[PDB]
RNA sequence: UUCACUGGGCCAGCAUCAGUUUUGGUGGCAGGAUAAAUCCAUAGGAAUGUAGCUUGCCUCGGUAAGUAUUAUAGCCUGUG
RNA sequence: AUGGUGAAAACCAUCUAGUACUGGUUCCUGCCGAAGUUUCCCUCAGGAUAGCAG
RNA sequence: AGAACUGGCGAUGCGGGAUGAACCGAACGUAGAGUUAAGGUGCCGGAAUACACGCUCAUCAGACCAAAAGGUGUUAGUUCAUCUAGACAGCCGGACGGUGGCCAUGGAAGUCGGAAUCCGCUAAGGAGUGUGUAACAACUCACCGGCCGAAUGAACUA
RNA sequence: CGUGGAGGUCAGUGACGAAGCCUAGACCGUAAGGUCGGGUCGAACGGCCUCUAGUGCAGAUCUUGGUGGUAGUAGCAGCGAAACCACAGCCAAGGGACGGGCUUGGCAGAAUCAGCG
RNA sequence: GCAGUCGCGACAUUGCUAUACCGAAGCAGAAUUCGGUAACCCUACUGAU
RNA sequence: GGCAGCCGCGAAGCUACCAUCCGCUGGAUUAUGGCUGAACGCCUCUAAGUCAGAAUCCAUGCUAGAACGCGGUGAUUUCUUUGCUCCACACAAUAUAGAUGGAUACGAAUAAGGCGUCCUUGUGGCGUCGCUGAACCAUAGCAGGCUAGCAACGGUGCACUUGGCGGAAAGGCCUUGGGUGCUUGCUGGCGAAUUGCAAUGUCAUUUUGCGUGGGGAUAAAUCAUUUGUAUACGACUUAGA
């Protein structure tokens, strides 16, 4: 294969890490710079072809999309970072001290028989007149004017057996950082949705670790240029339906996904099959540098979605199909 | 003479500056550098480019991993550049190079400190006038130092404030200057100008 | 048989000594063209021409070019 | 070679410690100490002979 | 490749040469003090980043034989010349009449070509060194005339 | 210098301990070796003037016997080898002929299992 | 190669025997050509404690 | 077909030009074409400078991440018999790539620079400095003692005390107010000896442990099972007060 992939050692953790984060400029609003998910199995999309000048203009098409699962994230904490003669370094760290049970667990490795003392004794430094977390946010203003912001997600939502958060790094796109640390100020111990930052047809990259295949596999890997094609949300109801079809169903296939539960919160479903498996945590970057090729500015429609099973080969594509077609059965009578 | 000694690399030489602290090292002086990448290299920069790049295509043919490492760091440079004139592999060898230490710029605390600097390893007087001649720190970012713009950006930030410690430091002198002048014309100064003092 | 003194063992200093040897200070001698220089005196020579004189001339009487071998500078040669 | 053994590629005891070219050649100290070649028997085989060193 | 003589090796330690039996010095009892050979005095490396006169930017110089020659690289010498009757160069002006010489010929008039390279005037002009027009036309370098100022150009050695 | 035996001597040493051996103990000598300090040992041993030799080991793909890594491996939870072994395993350069321990450089991170490339 | 024209005789001299980027060629366009940037084993190998 | 298979279908694995989604942008450049330009009183892309630009180089991105490079953060053992952490007090060991006053702080250039003064507030006018740091504080008291006055009320050590500055390796500084030693700035009252003519003649710091006192916290990791998003053993990844 090619070099630039090698060695063909494992990868350091299951959890990928975002490398670079997107150019900041000191005169636009706050945005985070990326998010996170879970690869909820995938699927196939059928949509409209408006492209100018193609051979299949005005024509229809048919594609595989994956979904990926992105409950709402909540923040944590707020690092800064200095630069110096010698890379950037982690000048000062302050947690928005409300550290969730899930969180705990990540920090314990046998939580079964810890403690549980995590987070005690700084939470007096918050639950009180404090000031000091006012004393370290004056330092950031007046230090390093690049911040990052962690957060962790919901995992019990996300129907998983894990049962385990993680937590993530993500830069902030505003300018100056006075604001960027007034807006952590506001929002912290608080909780972003999926809509918040990206927006349909927006192009991003995304980057998990590859299934194994006994080494052979397991690896980061990171896959550039794919489109936004839904951000569906719990509330939004009819997430699997689009202008034409306007299906009251989920995007959830009858039986549910195979070897994933029934997804039925915040998803995101994007152009391609990113990589990682079923029950693969993925992160989503925004478009490092703004592309403005017509691939990139083009927008789609969504037809219809597929929601057939999967396992086995699927005979119809909603539940009320099949006992429609059916009619009756010793089964039901 | 001195427990430690700073040695400011601008405007020198890097072979001369080498020798020198190498020497020093040997004979027991704990030599500190700064401003490393403000140092200067007899020559032309492209000649500086070509032997820079003849050397590193030299690393090794049997394993280029386990070939030498490329520092592109100047004071990484400087570093190489002593440890060539230095009996490295031995316990004196390495004795010795525990008392040098090399920092782009100024860090603390030796900000605060005075700089020396050797006068028999300075370009000025040195190179003839008219000569080219290379900047280290230019060779470094054209080899892939990616912290210059820091560098010279923290480098004018101690400046800023440099000059205002400057300014309050000559304000006392000459207020100290004008009160030893108005006590001048008396008997003891009359007496210790007989002494020479 | 009490303790002390002495000869006796390990390391050095002080003063002067004999051999080898390194590096300073200072004095008296014979030779050079009886060193040459430098200095004093005398006749000339010259300009990279000092005083003074003449013709343009801007900066008020300011400067260039001619003259002038020492005058309100000095130099060289020959000689004692 | 002599004397015996068994048998559908021989063996056993003596002459035989039988015929050069490899390999090996054991304590210390002091003094001296070279040579690598002349001569014809022509030489290919081998000594003789002369010099150095006692 | 062959005759032949001298010195090391042989049978040979030591100093320097990154390292090399054949390179230079030096040939050897165990020790101390002092002075050296060859080689070195920026570091590894013990010794001056000594003094003095000049050369070189080499784009892998320099510390180590095919190459005579070229370089609008640099820096010194020899021979010719012209010079305050004006050194080279720079700017402006003349740069002729016969003549459009004869011929190949629709045209080669100075410039597609051949033989000639003719004479007059001068201060000097080639039957023309080139640009170029179908030929003429126009500019022109070399030859001369006016302003600026002084050493310059050529041929060689290194 | 050292050893086996032998001739004369020390009217020699020696159960109150002679040989041999051990001895990170001290001396003698340039040296073969000799002497003494301490532990086991148990019945013989040394210096001096001379004669004698089956008289002194670092190798001989040496001989007799024994012991190491290979190896707790192959093999048939247990039993359990053989071949091989001056000595180990990072490279570039020069060595004007050979570089694996010479020289100049880069570097080397204990130990350890697996697929063969 | 030999010979000859130019005391040793320097060049001339006659006899026989891939793509991409540049300047050009009489490059109208396309295409083409010339000159440049030049395309049961040591060390092991790799996964991993 | 209760024993060993065929027929047709057949997920899930195995697993694909037999399919599916994607596959970077910013500089320094050489070649090359020009600008300003004397050497060579004219020219000239080059010698001083300088514009653009190559499948060239470096950057952005991607993968690994020195297990011997680094920063922040939660928990940090109520029983490892008051155990453990931070300080003050007293004894030892431990050694020191090697104090024997002070590592005494503008920047840029070197065919140029500072310091003082003035107004014309600047590339301004005037004076002066260097020509090395041979430099500046401090340098007297038993290795620095016990005491009395004079003139100043300054200098310095002590814990303090109000604030700011310093994030590059900040971990240090300036001060605001009082108290408390010294003050050799100046003049006095006493000990010094015997270590015998010298033996570094001993005073510094890196850490650790046994003890006393004064503050503080009082939890984790591995194994077993389970689990899978992993498999070649290890490893990796989940759950149950």
């Amino acid at each position: 294969g090619h070099l630039g992939f090698l060695p063909r050692k494992r990868a350091a953790s299951i959890r990928a890490r975002v490398k670079a984060f997107p150019k900041d400029d000191r005169s636009k609003p706050v945005a985070l710079t990326s998010f996170l998910g879970y690869k909820a199995g995938m699927t196939t999309i059928v949509r409209d072809l408006d492209r100018p000048g193609s051979k299949f203009h005005k024509r229809e098409v048919v594609e595989a999309v994956t979904v990926v699962d992105t409950p709402p994230v909540v923040v944590v904490g707020v690092v800064g970072y200095v630069e110096t003669p010698r890379g950037l370094r982690s000048l000062t760290t302050v947690w928005a001290e409300h550290l969730s049970d899930e969180v705990k667990r990540r920090f314990y490795k046998n939580w079964y028989k810890s403690k549980k003392k995590a987070f005690t004794k700084y939470s007096a430094k918050y639950a009180q007149d404090g000031a000091g977390i006012e004393r370290e946010l004056a330092r950031i203003k007046k230090y390093a004017s690049v911040v990052r912001v962690l957060v962790h997600t919901q995992i019990r939502k996300t129907p998983l057996a894990q049962k385990k958060a993680h937590l993530a790094e993500i830069q902030l796109n505003g300018g100056s950082i006075s604001e960027k640390v007034d807006w952590a100020r506001e929002h912290f111990e608080k909780t972003v949705a999926v809509d918040s930052v990206f927006e349909q047809n927006e192009m991003i990259d995304a980057i998990a670790v590859t299934k194994g295949h006994g080494q052979r596999g397991y690896h980061s890997r990171t896959s550039i240029n794919h489109k936004i094609y839904r951000v569906g949300k719990g509330d939004d109801e009819a997430n699997g339906a689009t202008s034409f079809d306007r299906t009251k169903k989920t995007i959830t296939p009858m039986g549910g996904f195979v070897h994933y539960g029934e997804i039925k919160n915040d998803f995101i479903m994007v152009k391609g099959c990113i990589p990682g498996n079923r029950k693969r945590i993925v992160t989503l970057r925004k478009s490092l540098y703004t592309n403005t090729s017509r691939k990139a500015l083009e927008e789609v429609s969504l037809k219809w979605i597929d929601t057939a099973s999967k396992f086995g080969k699927g005979r119809f594509q909603t539940p009320a199909e099949k006992h429609a077609f059916m009619g009756t059965l010793k089964k039901d009578l | 003479v001195e427990p430690v000694v700073v040695i400011d690399g601008k405007g020198h030489l890097v072979g001369r500056l080498a020798s020198v602290v190498a020497k020093q090292l040997l004979n027991g002086q704990k030599i500190v550098v700064v401003r490393a990448e403000e140092l200067n290299i007899s020559g032309e920069f492209f000649r500086n480019k070509l032997k820079y790049h003849d050397f590193l295509r030299k690393a090794t043919a049997f394993n280029k991993t386990r070939g030498p490492f490329h520092f592109r760091a100047p004071s990484r440079i400087f570093y190489k550049a002593l440890r060539g004139m230095v009996s490295h592999k031995t316990a004196r060898g390495k004795a010795a190079l525990e008392r040098l230490k090399v920092f782009e710029g100024i860090p603390p605390p030796y900000d605060k400190k005075k700089r020396v600097v050797v006068p028999q390893a300075l370009r000025v007087l040195r190179l003839k006038p008219g000569r080219k001649y290379t900047t280290l720190g230019k060779l470094s970012t054209s080899v892939g130092w990616k912290y210059e713009d820091v560098v010279a950006k923290l480098e004018a930030k101690r400046k800023v404030s440099s000059a205002e410690y400057y300014a309050k430091k000559r304000a006392f002198t000459k207020k100290v200057a004008s009160a030893n002048a108005t006590a001048a014309e008396s008997d003891v100064a009359k007496q210790l100008a007989a002494l020479g003092y």
